[PDB]
């Protein structure tokens, strides 16, 4: 059924303070290894 | 084709702009998103660049640079450093709220645009720099990115095409200057959001010193539709070198302030009277229009009658298209107070690295405060014109030009009103 | 040879690749004004005093950071180069304090010298100036930050040569200040060189304070014997 | 609004602060988002996480961020002082930010500001005596077609009238969080007089695909 009389973006009413951070923490498993510049820091 | 506008709903790239449909993956996949992406990823980078530059798409950030050449600047063999595609989702320009709608309602279109753009220039990953104030939009984008990762559309072997691509979201911390591409690059790296000097261009030295291409949300989200429908379909709308569609935010003293997609060469009067329901008090109550947000000079009522909202015709009206943010002020508006508030915004949002903006923008703020009060003389009006000319073109970034331009437009189009203000202050206070 | 050819005021000069506009102009004896560029520090390019005009190009470039490509003609004494210099000098002197008689940099101030040489002769500023709270970084360096022009030689020296990383920039816009943000003493073995490289009287020598003026001092070139470096 | 720090009993380097272990795992994820050799790029999100945990930034979170990222503390001081979202003073539980830029000023945002002022009995930049509300004035927030609007913490309240913002404040004093949306008839950004565009159902997959793809 085609419905355009309702707002479907109602999920953000239940977001907490840490939601972005736990989303990133759960996403951390799928991500690929990062490239390295060869040193720990530019000050090293 | 001479007349432009009245775009059909079948030609709109940004469906579900108003959020009336499902923004998640299941609803987006039924609207054409993530369709045949393996074919575009397997057709090569040069084919994608050719499809982009045949459509004639120009940058939607506000500079209006051609997108095909800018993206093909990174079509070079790598020298051991990775390459990065960075999406500018700051949107700190007043009057502009289109990217918030694109992120909040069509996140999967942005993710597919990131993947297609990264394949077009061999990017290792994607860094989306959203505004720090857009917490809910950032969380929606993270949810959609998680849904894309779990479905195998991005990550290792993205879309089954053998290409490896990651999408990251970085939240800002409330700085308008971080919308500048080099300042955005510096802010991603953990430094203060101060812009760099060019050269080196971001295609040579960008984020972490790697090759980097900074692209707007609007010019990235349309790229899968460009590669899918074709470049000639996008070029069929608009004039020469003004091809395609554009999202307009009509706001201010208007009946229905709204965000709407339209053809690029639409008349301003037709756009206002059709989509926004007209200005308050009818068209004869119009006093001034700022067509491209706070970074563009304003135009009076006599110019908005016969003007077109593309790059070239607005350039010929000694203003700019900008971010296509139409701010409307009627006859019940103090124009001097509005421009003074704009200059106060530019003084508050200025990184202060380079001398002319750091000193001169505060100087213009004080001068326009005295102009609002009327405590000046016309010699100071010409002095302010000279100061604005001194700021423009002598700065590191384009915030100085964006602070000089509105004052120049206000002076040029409303010098008699300012002069009447100061002469009535002089004759009242003495 | 890998040298390319550029032109300074129409005079040909062979320069190495990677040479800046400033060094190319220095090769023929022309010294473009600077406030932030130092030859022993990294290039910051924020004072905008070195804005020179390249011919057949509708924009002035920063000579301290712009590399020269071949066929370029540099106009060091054109009209718009002088206009850019006058505008930048006016912006630098807009918020500067009227402290020249009470400041130790008088008579050897770079700001005074290339305001007299390259700037205008009068002020259009009809507003009030700013005032910056002074800081304490040790018994060696007297700090008066109302006179600072935010040239950021402090941070570049303390990070790239002294290697201390204690100085920085806090704030945004006109309220941006140079300091350590806490009551910290910048005490190193190379602290007085920040007095040396400050182009204005913002950092001065506390033992030398209020004692002499630079025009009346006789200079004798000698060798330090305090250590074995010589 | 001072960009220098003076030692107080409330704010000193000896003020206790440390991250929770779950926040340590979140910090690990943030660090893993960045390439090796560029660990300093995570100064911004870790500092934001410290502010989210604490509510404000004393000079103990800045030193903790400098310690766990191996960066000088001066760089963390620069980062904290440059950006306006970081609070270096203890704000109240609800931080109300009212946008007064010109597209919001044209739609009578100062009426909302004075409505909040007489409802709370304070002025701009001040805090209520019971430490529940803080009222400041900000620049544009990217909701210009939904002007006038305010932002309370993460939430946006748009298309507000004085009655609507008074209702929001009264409901916030009761402990219930309102719906972060426009209070007018429209939902997000559509015209109030119906949908002038996107009124048709979307065509779906495979519509308008060029040949050879
Ligand atoms: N969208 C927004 O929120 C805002 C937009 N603007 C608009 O943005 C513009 C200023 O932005 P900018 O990117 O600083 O200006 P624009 O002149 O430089 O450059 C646009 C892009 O083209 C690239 N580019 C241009 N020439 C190049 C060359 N020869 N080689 C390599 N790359 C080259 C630049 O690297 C940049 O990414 C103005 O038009 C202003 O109105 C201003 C304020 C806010
Ligand atoms: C002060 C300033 C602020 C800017 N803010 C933004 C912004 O918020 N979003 C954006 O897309 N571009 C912004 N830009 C323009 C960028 O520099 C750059 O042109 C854009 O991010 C990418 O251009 P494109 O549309 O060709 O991809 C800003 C520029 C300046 C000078
Ligand atoms: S023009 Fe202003 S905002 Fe841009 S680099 Fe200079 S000081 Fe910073
Ligand atoms: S630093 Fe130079 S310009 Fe400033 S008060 Fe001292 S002598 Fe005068
Ligand atoms: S105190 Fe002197 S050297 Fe340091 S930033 Fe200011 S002008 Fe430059
Ligand atoms: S000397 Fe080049 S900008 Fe300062
Ligand atoms: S002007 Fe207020 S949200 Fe943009
Ligand atoms: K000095």
């Amino acid at each position: 059924p085609f419905d355009n009389t309702t707002y479907k973006n109602l999920q953000h009413h239940d977001y907490s303070t840490y939601t972005f951070l736990d989303l990133n923490l759960d996403l951390s498993k799928f991500r690929m290894p990062q490239p390295s510049s060869g040193r720990e820091s530019p000050r090293h | 084709k001479t007349s432009f506008g009245s775009l059909k709903d079948e030609d709109r790239i940004f469906t579900n702009l108003y959020g009336r449909h499902d923004w998640r993956l299941k609803g987006a996949q039924s609207r054409g998103d993530w369709y045949k992406t393996k074919e575009i990823l397997l057709k090569g980078p040069d084919w994608i660049l050719g499809e982009v530059k045949t459509s004639g798409l120009r940058g939607r950030g506000g500079a209006g640079f051609p997108t095909g050449l800018k993206w093909s600047f990174m079509n070079k063999p790598s020298d051991g450093r990775p390459k990065y595609l960075v999406v500018n989702a700051d949107e700190g320009e007043p009057g502009t709220c289109k990217d918030r709608e694109i992120i909040r309602h069509d996140p999967h279109k942005l993710v597919e645009g990131c993947l297609v753009g990264g394949r077009a220039m061999g990017a290792r990953a994607a860094y989306i720099y959203i505004r720090g104030e857009f917490y809910n939009e950032a969380s929606n984008l993270q949810v959609a990115i998680r849904e894309a990762y779990e479905a195998g559309l991005i990550g290792k072997n993205a879309c089954g095409s053998g290409y490896d691509f990651d999408v990251f979201v970085v939240r800002g911390a409330g700085a308008y200057i971080c919308g500048e591409e080099t300042a955005l690059i510096e802010s991603i790296e953990g430094k203060q959001g101060k812009p760099r000097l060019k050269p080196p261009f971001p295609a040579d030295v960008g984020v972490f010193g790697c090759p980097t291409t900074v692209a707007n949300v609007e010019t990235v989200a349309v790229s899968p539709t460009i590669c899918r429908r074709g470049g000639a379909w996008f070029a069929s709308f608009g004039r020469e070198r003004n091809s395609g569609t554009k999202l307009f935010n009509i706001s201010g003293h208007v009946n229905n302030p709204c965000t709407v997609e339209e053809e690029m060469s639409v008349p301003l009067k037709e756009l206002i009277e059709k989509h926004a329901g007209g200005v308050t008090g009818g068209w004869d109550n119009l006093l001034a229009v700022i067509p491209g947000g706070s970074s563009t000079p304003l135009i009076p009522k006599s110019v908005c009658e016969t003007v077109l909202m593309d790059f070239d015709a607005l350039i010929q009206a000694q203003t700019g298209l900008g971010t296509a943010a139409v701010i409307v002020m009627d006859r019940s508006t103090d124009i001097v107070k509005a421009i003074a508030r704009l200059i106060e915004f530019y003084k508050h949002e200025s990184c202060g690295q380079c001398t002319p903006c750091r000193e001169g923008v505060d100087w213009m703020n004080k001068v326009m405060a005295r102009f609002v009060r009327g405590d000046a003389r016309p010699a100071e009006i010409d002095s302010l014109w000279e100061i604005s000319k001194q700021i423009e073109g002598h700065t590191i970034c384009a915030l100085g030009d964006g602070a000089a331009w509105p004052v120049q437009g206000l002076i040029r189009h409303f010098r008699p009103e300012l002069e009447e203000r100061m002469q009535r202050f002089a004759q009242q206070h003495q | 040879s890998n040298l390319i050819e550029v032109f300074v005021d129409g005079q040909s000069v062979m320069v190495e690749p990677g040479t800046t506009v400033l060094q190319a102009c220095e090769k023929v004896g022309m010294q473009i004004p600077r406030f932030c560029y130092h030859e022993r520090l990294s290039v910051a390019g924020n004072c905008r005093m070195c804005l020179v005009e390249i011919e057949k190009a509708p924009k002035v470039v920063a000579a301290c950071a712009m590399p020269v490509m071949k066929g370029w003609n540099i106009l060091t004494n054109s009209e718009k180069t002088k206009k850019a210099r006058e505008g930048v000098m006016e912006f630098l002197l807009a918020n500067h304090p009227l402290d020249c008689p009470i400041c130790d940099q008088g008579g050897e101030c770079d700001l005074q010298d290339q305001s007299m040489m390259f700037g205008s002769d009068r002020s259009r500023f009809l507003e009030g100036k700013r005032a910056v709270e002074d800081k304490n970084i040790g018994p060696l360096v007297k700090t008066i930050m109302t006179r600072c022009i935010q040239c950021t030689r402090c941070i570049r020296f303390a990070s790239e040569i002294a290697g201390v990383d204690d100085l920085g920039t806090t704030g945004r816009g006109n309220d941006m200040q140079v300091g350590t943000y806490i009551e910290k003493m910048f005490m190193s073995e190379l602290s007085g060189n920040i007095i040396d490289i400050c182009p204005v009287g913002a950092l001065t020598s506390k033992p030398y304070a209020f004692t002499a003026r630079p025009w009346e001092t006789r200079k004798t070139e000698s060798i330090d014997v305090m250590d074995a470096v010589g | 609004a001072l960009f220098v720090h003076r030692d107080t009993p409330k704010n000193n380097p000896e003020t206790p602060f440390d991250f929770t272990p779950e926040n340590y795992k979140r910090i690990e994820a943030i660090v893993k988002n960045y390439p090796e050799g560029h660990k300093a790029a995570a100064v911004l999100p870790v500092l934001d996480l410290a502010q989210r945990q604490n509510g404000w930034l004393p000079i103990s979170a800045m030193n903790k961020v400098a310690e766990i990222l191996q960066v000088p503390p001066m760089r963390v001081y620069e980062v904290a002082t440059f950006y306006t979202m970081y609070n270096r003073k203890p704000v109240g539980k609800y931080h109300i930010q009212v946008c007064t830029t010109t597209p919001c000023m044209l739609r009578n945002s100062d009426s909302i500001l004075e409505a909040i002022q007489k409802k709370l009995g304070i002025k701009v930049g001040e805090t209520t005596p019971d430490k529940l509300f803080t009222l400041i004035e900000v620049e544009c927030l990217g909701a210009c077609v939904n002007a006038p609007m305010v932002q309370i913490n993460d939430n946006y309240y748009e298309d507000l009238t004085p009655k609507d913002i008074e209702e929001i404040i009264d409901e916030l004093k009761a402990g219930k969080i309102p719906k972060p949306g426009p209070r007018s008839g429209r939902f997000s950004c559509e015209p109030a007089g119906g949908l002038t565009s996107l009124t048709e159902p979307p065509k779906g997959p495979g519509f308008g695909v060029q040949a050879g793809l």
